[PDB]
């Protein structure tokens, strides 16, 4: 996947293994915005989430900019809507963007940690991609 | 005839064979309803050996068509919807009549000796029937199908190692697929059938080599007249042949009726989301085991670990093994066994039936208390029993049988 | 909490409304694939060139599948989740959820269709029968009064005593074709329709299981005879 | 929600080319009569944003606040679309595509979305169609194909569906709707 | 009757 | 084990079936190449049977899919092509030692008394065996 | 009819690829290959899979893909009036040297629908595709002078790379199989001496 | 070697 070409606060849709991966081209607002959102989410960490070993913890990305998550709820397995807006009206004045899934209200961050008390248990899941350049990923292979 | 006969014997022990395992071979002759199941046993394999033939005739092992093949053949197939249910039913009824046999052979202690190796071929062949019915629940390719499979072949995952690598090497895919629905479907159809039939051919030989137990426990083979004819021996052709016949007469009605009133049985012998095509992006609510292996699950369930679960889950039924050499009790039929047995065998019952009813609806706070509680005694069942079976007072076991 | 209906197979007028109702209404977006329109005529009663000329639209012939031309990723991509197969629907989720479900669309704006459902909340279904029920909204509306399971009727006029509750379904005045008894006749026949979609063999498997236990109790009785004599 | 009563004062400009009560007399301003308000709305919004290219519309919508919309596309609701007149030649190929669609080439039947009579759906927005301009749809139905018209939303509904209609298709199928009812 | 029945839901007012 | 041994034959008859069917049993000491046969057939039927479990794993009954299915296992499949190669050649070779078996017992006259029932049970399954490669 | 013997060498990762470029050129247009993926064709003929999408996946498909083709078998029958089969196996169906006969054996026949007849398949359907790299031939077969690209050495050897590719395809495990079998014999010779020894030793 | 070896038939002249 070519992702040079994501302007700020847009994502694209790629299909890897029949799943939705979405990369999202994350600008800065929306990572200043992450580290203060440990208060509303069931894992943070990502401790009991599924996500590569060289991904950041937090971020659960290999660089901040660049978000790969497959968009797969973990609850029931539905496609989450992508809501990048800051504070919708439907999302509450908490909202900071993120993803919010329609089949039951469930909720996860920009970084697809889920929020707490959803429907939704674990994060989103983080599949393993690859950086072979600055621009193109490869959703598929480890980094090395 | 009497002059073929003559021709056959002297080319084939035919007469010999007959003599020996179903004429002129005495059982105990106060056999009761618990001996049904051995029989009706063999009734339902046949059954589901003709019935499997007949669905593979229209059946296609592919996750693209095999849940439009099976409703080609509820639908299309002439009487195909008969030996669909027939299957089913019989899946149902096959582990039915075996969970009877198995509480047989823990009533009246048929497993100890001599029948250890009867009661480990009987072991091996419930292993076998479990992999068969596992295998034949994912061709359908419905929802509880699919994610059934995709659940109990992650399981594999949580070996500490070798788990993720022996999983995808079993689902020959990185999930389930039309592969891994292809591959069971090979294993369901010839491999576990030659396997089942195989392993339930020398557990009748051991048995026949060693006799049938009885409900009193009594060792009829002591008591023998001038003939050589045990006391409380008859022959099993023809009262038991008879007997067997009525059995599965009856066992035919209960059959028959599910199939053509209740073939669902409340959606448990035909689950209603397995009617929905399997979807590998939506999973179910809540995903289920079928009946049969709903207690295992539970087990499986109550252990918050995951490895350490499935640890569990495998021990409960690898248990059943070492069974004969848990028995330290001096007589075999709960009949004459102390209180503590009796007792025993009753929580077991009691637990695994709670397991089964547990492990086959979501978690909740009452049912995973009593799951682990029942885990605990069934575990219990089988570990104490070289105690209690020792601690308790038998009652003197009758020289001949009684009825 | 669903609402029972009581779905006579027996009835070909009703199963015949109802694939009407399914093959105008609901084939749209749902297929019924596994179930040919031949055997649906056949058992519906219905002529087969009267099948042809009313309930086939998508050129199929007589022997093919009610397949439509919606693909179920297209479906899925434009409605967010993609419309299930209906032939095995009234197996999947039964003849009360499949009742009570397609009468329990009201108006809600937040959804991405404009309604959602009482059984299936926040489903992704438009709500396609509203031109025959009328517009249906979360509102006031008289509802019988029940203590502790006292029901009360009239017992002179045999009509529910109500009293207001504001959390209830009431269709909008003159906004449908059918008023609740009709549209409550049409969701009947169309889900009468669906439960013999799903198991087409009901009645035959019905008979066939009669014969077969008249003859397993007469075969009972003769081994039952030749093994109690045999046993002495 | 918009208010009937003063929509219908405010629609008296839009009557011009639309018709007093939204059944346009010429073929290419299409009939608003009956139209679902969810999508009368929707659309004069995306006219007004420049979503949806209507020339004929510069500068109409710029002066109308939301509640002027609201009203109007409620009063283009409360009214009755006329039902035309399909062409004999090409209502049975017409018929076929709304009722059927395409089953080997993937095209939905417009039943599903827009009713069997084609009131459309009007709480999802999905459009009345039976007794609307051939003229009209066909252009629709074309603009669709070739993307000229994309205000059917990111999913792409109507340019996918649209791809997959003929000339031909597209005339049978705006002949029959311009029937249906 | 079964006619009846079973008429298509779109009527299309045609030419003629 | 000598323990192992009385164990399992006090249970069952393993160590008489040993020594009334391959220890102990006397065969004549002069069978030539034309009795290896037999067990050349027996080992070709378990090749069949295990090649055929494994093609099944991997073929398409259906005539859309049947030769598709072939050539994926001939391709796709990791030594799926040995295993298809084993079982078409195996089932010639089935045929081939069925045949010198049958030759084997018309040059000897192996059918002839007491060995009508061998003979018969034989040529069912040489009639299983041409229904088998047929289908 | 008579056929022209070709030795088809399947370790040339050339003239493979010479003939795979020949076959997703002017072959994959009306004849599949579905049965063989292009991933796998890559990596038997030593083409990186990068090189393989850039110049010789056409159809838009994945490198995992099979070799499919939009022509449908239908549509191919009606307008040729038989349809084109699958190459993959054509190698095995009708061997190397048919093939490299029959596609160096097109002549000029107007009296056939294409224009053209064959001497190994007389009144085959196929078009004479290879015409510009022959050039008009015509009956003995004579080619033109100054018809075609090639000359006469240049194009058997085109088409004995295209047969050798159409060799591959049909048995891809060709070498691979010599190799195994190399081994298993040298195992089954190894064993045989222990197996007779043992009976020899027994038998005394 | 081998991108000239599977260069495509077709060449396509383009502006500038
Ligand atoms: C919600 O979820 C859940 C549920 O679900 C809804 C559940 O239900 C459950 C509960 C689950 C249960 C209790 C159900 C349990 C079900 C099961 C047990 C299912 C398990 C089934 C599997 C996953 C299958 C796994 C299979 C495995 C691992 C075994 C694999 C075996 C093979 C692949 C065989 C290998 C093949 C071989 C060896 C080839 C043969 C070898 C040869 C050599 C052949 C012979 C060759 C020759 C003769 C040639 C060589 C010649 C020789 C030897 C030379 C001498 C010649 C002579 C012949 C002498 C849980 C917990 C759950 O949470
Ligand atoms: C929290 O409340 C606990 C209630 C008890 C329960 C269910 C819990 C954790 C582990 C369970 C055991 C693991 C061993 O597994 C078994 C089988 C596996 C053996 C290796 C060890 O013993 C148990 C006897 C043992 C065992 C199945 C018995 C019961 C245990 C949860
Ligand atoms: C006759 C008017 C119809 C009946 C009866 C049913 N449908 Fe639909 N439908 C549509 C979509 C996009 C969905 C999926 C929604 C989701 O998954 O959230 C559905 C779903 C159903 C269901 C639920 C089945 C289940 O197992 O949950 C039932 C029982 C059902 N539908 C019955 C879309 C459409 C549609 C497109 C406009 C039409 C015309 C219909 N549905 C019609 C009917
Ligand atoms: C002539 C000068 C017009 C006047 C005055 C108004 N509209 Fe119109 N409109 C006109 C045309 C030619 C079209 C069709 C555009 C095309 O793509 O062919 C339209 C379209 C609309 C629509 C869309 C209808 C539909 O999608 O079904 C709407 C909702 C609409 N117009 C609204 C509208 C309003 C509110 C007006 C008064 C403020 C109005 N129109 C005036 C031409 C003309
Ligand atoms: C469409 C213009 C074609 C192209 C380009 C190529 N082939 Fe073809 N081929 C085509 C047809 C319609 C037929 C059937 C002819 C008939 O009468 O049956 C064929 C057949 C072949 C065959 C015969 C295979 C067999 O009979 O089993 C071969 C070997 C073959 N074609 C090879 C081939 C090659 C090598 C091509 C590229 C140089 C090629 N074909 C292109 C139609 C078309
Ligand atoms: C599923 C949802 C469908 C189906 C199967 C069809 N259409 Fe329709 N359509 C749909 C939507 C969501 C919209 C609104 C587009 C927007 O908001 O801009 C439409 C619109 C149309 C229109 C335009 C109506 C108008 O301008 O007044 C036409 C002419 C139309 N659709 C036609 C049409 C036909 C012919 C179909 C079957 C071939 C069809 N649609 C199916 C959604 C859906
Ligand atoms: C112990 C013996 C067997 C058991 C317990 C068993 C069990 C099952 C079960 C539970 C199913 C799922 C059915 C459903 O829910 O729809 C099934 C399916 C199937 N079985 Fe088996 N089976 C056995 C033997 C066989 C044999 C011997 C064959 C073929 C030779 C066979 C062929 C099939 C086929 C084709 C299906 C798919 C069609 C269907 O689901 O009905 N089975 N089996
Ligand atoms: C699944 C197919 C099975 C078949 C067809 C079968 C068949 C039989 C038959 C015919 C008998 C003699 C009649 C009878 O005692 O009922 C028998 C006895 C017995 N079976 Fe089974 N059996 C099966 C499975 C099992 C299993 C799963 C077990 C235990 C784990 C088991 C344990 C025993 C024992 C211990 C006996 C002898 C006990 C006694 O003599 O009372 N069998 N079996
Ligand atoms: C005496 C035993 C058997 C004989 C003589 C036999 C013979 C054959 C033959 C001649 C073919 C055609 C192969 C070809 O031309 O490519 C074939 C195909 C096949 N056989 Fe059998 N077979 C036997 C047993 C079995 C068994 C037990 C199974 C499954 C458990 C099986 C599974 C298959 C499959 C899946 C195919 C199609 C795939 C293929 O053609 O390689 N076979 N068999
Ligand atoms: S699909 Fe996301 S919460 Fe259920």
């Amino acid at each position: 996947v070519n992702v040079g070409k994501i302007d700020p606060g847009q994502q694209i849709i790629a299909e890897w293994r029949g799943k939705p991966v979405f990369i999202v081209h994350r600008t800065k607002e929306m990572l200043d915005a992450l580290p203060s959102l440990e208060g509303q989410l069931a894992d943070p960490d990502s401790k009991a989430s599924e996500q590569p070993e060289y991904v950041d913890p937090k971020l659960r990305s290999i660089k901040p900019e660049l978000a790969v998550i497959v968009g797969i709820c973990t609850h029931l397995g539905c496609s989450p809507t992508f809501r990048p807006e800051v504070a919708p009206a439907d999302l509450g004045p908490d909202w900071k963007g993120g993803y919010f899934c329609p089949c039951h209200g469930s909720h996860y961050d920009l970084a697809g940690r889920v929020y707490k008390g959803q429907p939704a248990p674990l994060n989103l899941p983080i599949p393993p991609y690859t950086f072979d350049a600055d621009d193109v990923i490869t959703i598929g292979v480890d980094q090395e | 005839m009497n002059k073929f006969m003559a021709w056959v014997d002297a080319r084939f022990p035919a007469t010999k064979m007959w003599e020996d395992h179903l004429s002129k071979y005495y059982a105990p002759k106060n056999f009761n309803f618990w001996y049904f199941f051995g029989s009706l046993a063999l009734l339902v394999l046949v059954n589901q050996i003709l019935t499997g033939i007949w669905l593979t005739m229209s059946f296609t092992p592919s996750a693209e068509e095999a849940f439009a093949s099976v409703e080609y053949i509820m639908r299309d197939v002439d009487y195909g919807w008969i030996i669909r249910y027939m299957h089913s039913t019989g899946a149902s009824a096959f582990f039915i009549v075996v969970y009877l046999h198995m509480f047989r052979g823990l009533l009246y202690g048929s497993y100890q000796k001599p029948r250890e190796l009867v009661w480990i071929f009987g072991m091996l062949i419930y292993l076998a029937l479990m992999a068969e019915a596992f295998m034949g629940y994912l061709l359908p390719w419905g929802q509880m199908s699919y994610w059934g499979a995709q659940v109990i072949i992650s399981l594999f995952g949580a070996i500490p190692v070798v788990g993720e690598d022996l999983a995808q090497w079993i689902r020959g895919d990185f999930l389930i697929s039309g592969i891994t629905l292809n591959r069971f479907f090979a294993l369901h159809v010839i491999a576990l059938p030659i396997v089942l039939l195989g392993l339930v051919v020398l557990h009748i030989l051991a048995l026949h080599e060693v006799g049938s137990n009885n409900p009193d426990g009594v060792d009829i083979k002591k008591k023998k007249d001038e003939n050589g004819v045990p006391l409380d021996g008859i022959a099993f052709h023809p009262y038991y042949t008879v007997k067997d016949i009525v059995g599965v007469v009856v066992f035919l009605f209960i059959f028959c009726t599910v199939i053509f009133f209740f073939p669902e049985m409340g959606g448990y012998f035909l689950e209603k989301p397995n009617f929905e095509m399997a979807n590998q992006f939506k999973t179910p609510e809540h995903i289920a085991p079928v009946w049969y292996f709903t207690p295992f699950y539970a087990i499986l369930r109550a252990v918050p670990d995951k490895l350490m679960g499935v640890v569990a889950m495998g021990a409960a039924i690898a248990v059943l093994f070492v069974l004969p050499w848990l028995d330290r009790s001096p007589v075999r039929s709960i009949r004459y066994k102390g209180w503590l047995s009796k007792l025993w065998l009753v929580i077991f019952a009691v637990s695994f039936v709670i397991l089964g009813y547990y492990g086959a609806q979501a978690p909740s706070p009452l049912g995973t208390t009593l799951s682990r509680v029942c885990t605990v005694l069934y575990f219990a069942f089988f570990i104490l029993m070289p105690f209690y079976t020792r601690m308790e007072k038998t009652k003197p076991v009758p020289e001949r049988v009684t009825g | 909490q669903l609402d029972h209906v009581d779905i006579d197979l027996t009835d070909k007028a009703a199963m015949q409304d109802g694939a009407r109702t399914f093959a105008n209404y609901c084939m749209g977006c749902h297929s019924a694939k596994f179930q040919r329109y031949e055997r649906v005529a056949t058992d519906l009663g219905i002529p087969a060139d009267l099948m042809m000329e009313k309930l086939v639209f998508t050129g199929a012939k007589i022997g093919d599948h009610m397949d439509i031309g919606m693909k179920p990723a297209d479906a899925k991509t434009w409605f967010g989740a993609a419309p299930p197969d209906l032939t095995l629907v009234a197996r999947v989720r039964g003849t009360d959820w499949l009742y009570s479900y397609l009468r329990s669309f009201y108006e809600d704006p937040k959804r991405p269709w404009g309604v959602n459902n009482v059984i299936f909340p926040n489903v992704g279904m438009p709500n396609v029968l509203a031109p025959l029920q009328g517009r249906q909204v979360i509102g006031c509306k008289q509802v019988q009064v029940v203590e502790d399971g006292k029901k009360q009727f009239d017992p002179l006029t045999g009509t529910p005593l109500t009293h207001e509750a504001c959390d209830q379904l009431t269709v909008v005045p003159k906004t449908g074709e059918l008023n609740e008894a009709q549209f409550d006749e049409k969701v009947k026949n169309l889900v009468t329709f669906l439960a013999y979609s799903a198991n087409p063999n009901k009645l035959a498997s019905e008979r066939i299981g009669t014969y077969v236990l008249l003859y397993l109790a007469f075969f009972f009785v003769f081994a039952y005879l030749l093994k109690r004599e045999y046993w002495k | 929600a918009g208010d009937a009563a003063a929509g219908q004062a405010k629609a008296a400009v839009c009557g011009a080319c639309h018709g007093a009560d939204g059944n346009s007399p010429a073929p290419n301003f299409p009939k608003l009569a009956g139209q679902g308000e969810r999508y009368l709305l929707k659309q004069m919004h995306d006219i007004k944003d420049g979503k949806r290219t209507v020339l004929e519309m510069t500068g109409l919508l710029t002066n109308l606040s939301d509640q002027d919309l609201a009203d109007i596309a409620a009063y283009f609701a409360s009214q009755k679309m006329s039902v035309g007149m399909a062409d004999p030649n090409l209502v049975a190929q017409g018929e076929a595509l709304f009722r059927g669609g395409k089953i080997a080439e993937g095209m939905p039947a417009c039943t599903g979305c827009h009713s069997p009579s084609g009131v459309g759906i009007a709480t999802a927005g999905f459009p009345h169609l039976g007794g609307q301009h051939a003229t009209y749809v066909a252009k629709q139905l074309t603009d669709f194909r070739e993307g000229t018209r994309t205000n059917d939303g990111d999913t792409k509904i109507m340019q996918s569906i649209a791809a997959k209609l003929s000339n031909k298709d597209i005339a049978a199928i705006s002949s029959y709707i311009q029937g249906l009812h | 009757a079964i006619a009846k029945r079973l008429e298509p839901v779109g009527k299309v007012c045609v030419q003629g």
